[PDB]
């Protein structure tokens, strides 16, 4: 709701964005009242985890509208706020219990390409020289392959 | 700095007792036995957290961070906690956990012993539905004696060399597993019951309990196809002997 | 760096701590200067691309050590950022190449489950979706799955 | 307006084409018969971009 708005003006801006606050084309999308339950439910409910919000230029206007679910709109540069917690707490740990996942404004293939190959193979690569998880890194390849030849 | 020591000290607690409640003895972490001990663990874990933060030191620094205007945080150290859950369910398995029809099952591989493992297993399954543990957990400790029923018999016939048996040997092992698999789905059958009857009484909450079964009914079919086969082989012997 | 110090200086506290300003524990740890070797590293070096940060309270007294290195503890409020770039650009913001996060105060094992069953499955159903990936996800709810039966 | 739709129209085509036109055999996912497969489907969806 206002915590998750508030989150999402201190964390997408500075991830859309260079950096900052939601702009006024931000403030409006949440502003809105579907947008803002849509973000109270994210932000109580456990089922919604990721949260998107984007700041989008159509042909460049600053004109976007916020909602629970992620489209690929002309140019929406949205920004997934997936939370771990079931509720975002005022007292209890929100952020931290959460996370930001950063959408091109184009479609997220090669984004998510480059995300599985070097984010989510190089996380359990990580993760593996530390300690299923080759069967997930094998699975991880195959699937990077076979998004390269979608995209492409 | 007394106050934000109280307010960190009860969002330790909560986060304890959470990391605490966390760790789910579900019936699937091993047979029915195994979910049993999990959830035993699960709820001394709830209660050792109830404990600590009900102790008089845990109160005390409630109290200071109370005084202190740490409201949030021991609100946020009491949702987090779930001391009252944890030992609501520690006080629901104990009378279903105690229980140990599926390592009875698993002992017990022969025809007898599965069976009596079994109705260990549904019976233990329908005292947890009496007590706090859910249907579903019923379900799956009928499941397990099951599993470990069935288990146990293709242990069993891996020792015995019921497979390559002599005739009556094998006619017999073919017997035994098809037993020990009928006795590990009757089993997890007993169970499934025990935990509809506890769903029956938390109708509300427990929408229904799994067919359970064991984990066999091929291994007696064939070797059932394999003892018919021998003696269709002594006839054809006979036969062309005449 | 700015950029990437700009991101800790004020997010972090709004995710590992209660909100707003950095208190004295970021501060001090900032203070140290391995904290400041990380961040030249993530700017500079493409090769080292992690680093840590946490601000806890230890019984409340607060000496922590900030790496080059993802690091989690217990009743720590450790913060890492995931870089899926090597290396951050001049034009680009320092912190937009690392994707920051803050760790929960929780345990680390059941919040870790919490975090394969439902943080890297999920954005690979997601991807999917969008468009192996299955395969993946399925290895990760079978860690998930088994970590929860030992710690059972 | 229609300069701009004329573009992003462009833009959608092109993308469209190149996605029929990629669609080959990757470098180590699949055997030889998926490669070839992959590459006589790029083959055609190049003639047709």
């Amino acid at each position: 709701v206002s915590v998750l708005q508030k989150h999402l003006r201190k964390l997408v801006p500075l991830l859309l964005e260079d950096g900052g606050e939601a702009p006024a084309a931000l403030e409006a999308a949440l502003e809105e009242k579907s947008a803002l339950e849509q973000m109270r439910k994210f932000l109580s409910d456990p089922q919604v985890h990721t949260v998107l919000v984007e700041r989008s230029t159509l042909k460049e206007f600053i004109s976007y509208n916020i909602n629970i679910d992620i489209h690929y709109g002309v140019k929406s540069n949205s920004l997934a706020f997936i939370k771990r917690t079931p509720v975002i707490d005022a007292d209890k740990p929100v952020s931290s219990q959460l996370r930001v996942l950063t959408l091109s404004e184009d479609s997220p293939y090669e984004t998510l390409h480059s995300f599985i190959s070097n984010a989510v193979a190089p996380f359990f690569k990580s993760y593996i020289r530390e300690s299923m998880a080759p069967s997930v890194e094998k699975k991880i390849a195959e699937l990077e392959m076979g998004l390269l030849h979608l995209q492409q | 700095t007394f106050l934000n020591q109280l307010q960190s000290g009860v969002n330790r607690w909560i986060r304890e007792i959470q990391k605490v409640t966390k760790l789910d003895r579900d019936p699937a972490s091993g047979t029915a036995l195994q979910e049993i001990s999990f959830w035993l663990n699960l709820e001394r874990a709830l209660y050792r957290i109830q404990e600590k933060r009900e102790s008089p030191e845990v109160l005390l620094t409630l109290d200071i961070l109370k005084h202190g205007k740490r409201f949030h945080a021991t609100v946020s150290f009491d949702t987090d906690t779930g001391l009252k859950q944890a030992l609501e369910t520690v006080n629901d398995y104990n009378p279903l956990m105690k229980d140990f029809p599926l390592n009875d099952l698993l002992s017990a591989t022969e025809l007898d012993k599965i069976r009596q493992a079994l109705v260990a297993i549904f019976t233990h399954l329908r005292k947890i539905r009496n007590t706090k543990y859910p249907i579903q957990r019923a379900l799956r400790l009928v499941e397990a004696i099951s599993r470990d029923l069935s288990s146990q018999l293709l242990k069993v016939l891996g020792t015995r060399k019921l497979m390559h048996v002599a005739y009556e040997e094998f006619e017999k092992v073919m017997v035994a597993c098809f037993e020990v698999f009928q006795t590990w789905d009757d089993e997890y059958e007993k169970l499934q019951v025990l935990l509809r009857d506890i769903v029956k009484r938390k109708r509300e909450e427990n929408l229904k309990m799994v067919w359970r079964i064991n984990p066999h009914r091929k291994l007696q079919a064939r070797l059932d196809q394999m003892r018919k086969f021998r003696r269709q082989h002594e006839q054809l012997r006979a036969v062309i002997v005449r």
